[PDB]
């Protein structure tokens, strides 16, 4: 997280760390959506150009820092995830070997419903990004940054990559004052928003991709969780 | 999840984190 700050203790209990088993290194952030399931970006597991095709025994999760390390049972990547062009449908589900014990430091986040959209996915409206990724282009504590959702045309015009409805972008425009972005190591983590309706946190996005970290005229692109809710529900049935 | 969204150290304690006001504020223009 670039231009973020140290998070308070227990600020994001749904925070999951995706670690490489050997040699151990933080690969990606992820999120806790139930006592059993973890949500992350597809490209954190599957990106053929860089020779990347992670199995269940290549990785270990980290939850709560109180910290409960876990092995996964089954990985599910979207069948129409497009790594060739634009990272369309950059989404993947992790099933933990067994249910995790909830605590003051371990607690799942909510997936948005149609009403929660309508109400929150608007330009100017701020969301929360969190991770242990790089501060520039390593943190001691979990990092938090608040970044406003950006208009769809402004996202399209900020890049040459083809943007699909299955993605959205967020961040500040050049000379808006505040800065901030995700960076290498935050990818696959949650973009969360708080609902004024029920006082609950909802994950609207998955940190997907960007050109660099916290550059002017550029924005971080996030997977549209709600728009891929059907698929998330389908693999759990 | 029936209890999702509510943080044990925050929403369960009616304590609000240091940058919460920042978020809700953006909602009103
Ligand atoms: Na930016």
């Amino acid at each position: 997280i670039v231009e973020g700050q140290d998070a308070e203790v227990g600020l994001s209990p749904w925070q999951v760390m995706l670690f490489r088993k050997s040699p151990q290194e933080l690969l990606c952030g992820a999120s806790l959506i139930s006592d059993r399931w973890v949500l992350t970006a597809a490209h954190c597991l599957l990106y053929p150009p860089w020779d990347k095709n992670f199995t269940v025994d290549d990785l270990l999760v980290r939850i709560g820092k109180v910290e409960k390390i876990s092995m996964l049972d089954k990985i599910y990547i979207h069948p129409r995830y497009n790594w060739k062009e634009n990272l369309d449908r950059d989404i993947a589900l992790l099933k933990l070997k067994r249910p995790i014990e909830l605590s003051d430091y371990i607690h799942p986040v909510c997936l948005p419903d149609k009403q929660t959209a309508a109400k929150l996915l608007h330009a100017g409206f701020k969301g929360r990004v969190t991770g242990w990724g790089n501060r520039r282009e390593q943190p001691s504590v979990l990092q938090v940054v608040n970044l406003p959702l950006v208009e769809r045309p402004v996202c399209k015009a900020s890049t040459r990559i083809r943007i699909t409805d299955n993605m959205f972008c967020a961040g500040y425009k050049p000379g808006e004052g505040k800065r901030g972005d995700a960076c290498e190591g935050d990818s696959g983590g949650p973009f969360v928003m708080k609902s004024p309706y029920n006082n609950r946190w909802y994950q609207m996005g998955i940190v997907s991709w960007g050109e660099g970290c916290d550059r002017d005229g550029k924005y971080g692109f996030y997977t549209h969780v709600f728009r891929l809710k059907k698929w998330i529900q389908k693999v759990i049935d | 999840e029936a209890d999702c969204g509510l943080r044990p150290l925050f929403e369960k304690k009616q304590v609000q984190d240091q940058t919460e006001k920042e978020l809700f504020e953006s909602y009103i223009e």
